[PDB]
């Protein structure tokens, strides 16, 4: 984090993007390492309808690598430039990680119920269609529906060009920014 | 460290000592760029004013954020000088320390900010040389405690209606529940008292013949709702055995017990001068109403923390109350009177001059007697006026306290609604936006996106 | 908050957590512009001496008088700046606090 | 003064006044420059924005540093100012006293900044008006008693244990010995108290108790005293100041009593002398001074005072005075007359100057009771008057001792921080060894002396 060095090389912002995004960084945490209770409270401040807690702490372990319980400006940098301006096939490795919580890469139809119910958590109390308690296991069975049924990484790398709709939805913000 | 490293050439004077001392193969200098210190100074901004500066000063203490190349990413190299955006008054502190090696703190400016200031700029909190340190750390203390204050998280089956018990203020229930404990406190105490006068309960107009003896069951009653009610207490301590320890606890047990030690005596092998103590014991339920008034929690709290001086008082009447009660009693121990007749029997004399009290029961004869009795009554009253302003200080600055923590809460309750207000706006801005300055729509498409990863819509 | 603008990209990479979740028309972003950054620091000179800040820095509150064009009252169009009248110190609290 | 060189030519004029007096050679204007004026505002950048000044203006006081061609040092050549990199505020105060002559000093800055920007400029700190040199002589002396705490003790063979020993709380040996000689001194008043009761040594049964061992109780214990006294005179820094210390003269005080008793009772029977030495065998409570931590700040408190308590000895005494005067004039002729003389009348006014009373002496005539009121009143406000100074006294002091002792661990924790500093550099040292541009020479210096010493350096 020399401000020269972290160029579009292994952070893929330019240098004069990298300086707004250093600064907005630390205007808000001038640590130069962000906490937890920050990350929450940085997360769920974009949305004032319901809690954002376990979501964001998910999203911090898997930010926090080998347990530092902080991250620093490079690991946060590094993450954020493969999320944003990443690579297609290169992505969804992170995306698994974020769906790996066993620390193994196997599933075990135990790891996704949580974040989704985290997620569906977001809608508040006065959404549209009312969330039923039997909803969030339905739409766990959902994305069970592409998850492989032979007992994963492998062959959900391998069926996410199946679908369209998330390789159209890399691009939403593939380009932008 | 570099913190002199305008001195180097100096340095190399020094070196010129120990040539004809010297056995080695003289590496040679390591070689640099420059031999000089031709760096020009750096024109800085910060906040639309610049503060040029010389970059040897700044690469003088690297290990700071200044130091090191981490001030790169607010360099703003298409005019080629260096930006901030902090407050610039603030800043100039830490270009003096740059330019020193030793930070001040001004007494006129929020600490809090100070703070934050401070470790935006990677620099250790205490690096301030010992000038301003003082004030400094008062200044943060008292944030601090405030802050700490600020932090009291009150909340509010079981679990609830203890807690809504221990709340002084439910409307219906608690005024309730406090109000008729308080009568029943009054009542018992204020019948421990009348049955004593001679018409009340006792034989002082019986002899010619009211003196019914019915004051015991109120007693008894009393005990039980006493009892009872601990029982109560007890329930709604989380931790039974932890919380019997409270002072308050502790005031309730030792109120309830005499009653039941007492009764366990009446049927027990007696023994001469006991009842009496017991009957002492009695007036202890008008401890009770600590529950009732704070200023006597606030005077225990003051006591407790004004502990040591407390100490010291007692400790300096004591060596005075020695002193001046050998001295009396040397000084008229023959006499006609001879009212000194020991030194304890001199102990009640002077106790009654230190404070000033007066009596005549008993005085000096001889004129050493008179004299050294005027010196014990004015070094006694400046030994009892001596802790009192420092007691009286404390319990006004307890009150005060508390008062302010008060006003803070219902402060800090009221901001909480201001911005459960500006929630709700937000969400009504969004409903607006969706059914028909650029952060707002970037923030409208996102939360759109969240809807459609979740197919669900929000309405009013 | 308002004032966190310049983490809202941010969240943007927090779709691709939902992402494979997420199955919709996409509408895709509201027509963005300048990929890349073009924050002027832009100058306010209060009676006197200059207080440069970052547009984004200005507007993350517009509800307030220095949002939204309502700040254009007080621009000077001859020497392209902002000379607002009013005392320069209090100023500098404003800006810290809008920071 | 130099400062008014602006009227200068104004002067020349005054020459007119007298001009038909002048006669004489006149050796003309010594060649006079700059016919008009040419004024330059010359720019002074101080570690930022810049201030204009006039050259006479910085230049009517030439003793200074900014005065004559010292200032060119600081002087920037191809920037065409003067970048001086001095706090860019002070200079502003410096400014105003250059223009004015006179510096004032704000209230709301550090005086070690305030003074070393004094010191960098040249300056004397003794030019500051009246309206502020009060408020800089306050702040200079409470930061000269700061300083003064900082670096007034520090803990630096037989005279070692006397270290030991004035700070029992050291070694256990001396924290052992002084609990044992403060319970022998409370142990000592404690017998004389349970002597002077009827039970122990009087004839309450002259049947039959009266103990005469407690006789040894005391010798023992004062010989016990005798000891520390005179370890106090085997380790004694000061052969003769430590006498001259009140502590050794309270110790002294206490320990003769017994030994002039033995000598008395040796040699006479003085009448009324004996009594005297049950007196003086109290003085184990003043000997409580080490024990007694806030006795000393008593002691030190009082002494600070001593105005005060003598302006109040003296303020009582005439109070006394007069009434005791009035009252037994004006009460002289009552049927009692308890009132028999001034000094019986000074009693009644000193137990009425106290609020104290005793009934067993009081006016009886209608001018006696109204004047006696009144010299209550009176004594109440004289014997007020100066506790308030006394208690202000005592608390400060009570402040200065927590606070001294909170700036001692704070002087533990700045030395810790400066020994973890140099184990820092000895590491960096020792790494760069193993494997920013100045370092770079700092290591060819530290090398150098390796060289010139041929002892390399390890961790």
């Amino acid at each position: 984090p020399e401000g020269l060095e972290q160029l579009e090389a292994q952070t893929n912002f330019t240098k004069r993007e990298l300086q707004v995004l250093y600064r907005g960084f630390k205007n808000e945490c001038p640590s130069g390492v962000v906490n937890e209770d920050t990350f929450k409270q940085i997360y769920a401040q974009f949305f004032p309808h319901g809690d954002a807690s376990t979501y964001a702490h998910y999203l911090f372990n898997a930010f926090d690598t080998t347990q530092t319980g902080s991250v620093k400006f490079e690991d946060f940098v590094t993450a954020l430039s493969i999320l944003l301006r990443g690579t297609v096939h290169e992505k969804l490795r992170w995306t698994f990680n974020l769906y790996d919580i066993n620390k193994d890469g196997y599933i075990n139809k135990e790891e996704m119920m949580d974040i989704v119910k985290a997620i569906y958590d977001m809608m508040g109390k006065y959404t549209y269609p009312v969330l039923k308690e039997d909803t969030p296991r339905q739409h766990v069975d959902v994305f069970f529906q592409k998850m492989d049924k032979n007992k994963t990484l492998d062959e959900f790398l391998e069926s996410c060009q199946e679908d369209d709709n998330i390789m159209r939805s890399l691009q939403l913000f593939q380009n932008v920014m | 460290a570099a913190g002199v490293a305008a001195w180097l050439p100096f340095a190399r004077a020094a070196a010129i000592g120990w040539m004809p001392v010297a056995s080695g193969p003289m590496p040679a200098p390591p070689r640099q760029e420059r031999k000089r210190t031709q760096d020009a100074l750096i024109v800085l901004n910060v906040s639309g004013t610049r503060f040029q500066t010389w970059q040897d000063t700044l690469e003088r203490y690297p290990d700071t954020l200044l130091g090191s190349s981490e001030r790169d990413f607010f360099y703003h190299p298409e005019t080629q000088q260096y930006f901030f955006d902090r407050d610039p008054d603030i800043f100039r502190h830490i270009l003096n320390f740059y330019r020193t090696g030793k930070l001040h703190y001004p007494r006129h400016e929020c600490i809090s900010a100070y703070d934050e200031e401070l470790a935006f700029f990677g620099l250790i909190p205490e690096i301030i040389g010992d000038c301003c340190y003082e004030e400094y750390k008062d200044r943060r203390r008292e944030n601090a405690e405030r802050l700490q204050d600020d932090a009291d998280t009150d909340t509010a089956a079981r679990q609830r209606v203890w807690r809504a018990f221990e709340n002084p203020h439910t409307s219906t229930m608690a005024l309730v529940f406090y109000y008729v404990t308080g009568f029943f406190i009054a009542v018992s105490v204020i019948a421990n008292v009348v049955e004593t006068v001679p018409c009340g309960s006792s034989p002082g107009h019986i002899k010619e013949l009211r003196y019914a003896v019915a004051f015991f069951c109120l007693d008894t009653a009393c005990v039980m709702i006493f009892t009872v009610e601990y029982l109560l207490r007890l329930a709604a301590a989380p931790s039974r055995y932890r919380f019997v320890r409270s002072v308050m606890s502790i005031i309730d047990v030792v109120a309830i017990l005499p009653y039941y030690i007492g009764l366990v005596m009446t049927d027990n092998e007696d023994v001469s001068g006991a009842f009496v103590t017991l009957r002492v014991f009695r007036v202890f339920r008008i401890f009770k109403f600590s529950r009732h008034s704070q200023g006597l929690r606030i005077l225990g709290y003051t006591l407790k923390s004004c502990a040591s001086e407390l100490g010291f008082l007692l400790f300096s009447l004591t060596m005075a109350i020695i002193i001046f009660a050998t001295v009396m009693f040397y000084a008229e121990k023959g006499s006609s009177a001879s009212k000194f007749t020991s030194i304890p029997a001199a102990f009640w004399y002077t106790i009654v001059t230190m404070t000033t009290l007066g009596y005549g029961d008993m005085v000096p004869k001889t004129i050493a007697g008179k004299i050294f009795g005027s010196i014990c009554s004015l070094s006694g009253v400046l030994v009892i006026a001596l802790p009192v302003p420092v007691i009286v200080s404390n319990f006004s600055r307890i009150y005060h306290q508390n008062q302010r923590a008060d006003k803070r809460r219902a402060q800090k309750k009221a901001r909480l609604a201001r911005i459960r207000a500006a929630k709700s706006g937000s969400a009504n801005a969004y409903m607006q936006s969706k059914r028909s300055s650029s952060f707002e729509t970037q923030h409208h498409h996102l939360l759109h996106c969240l809807e459609k990863t979740t197919n669900h819509e929000f309405v009013d």
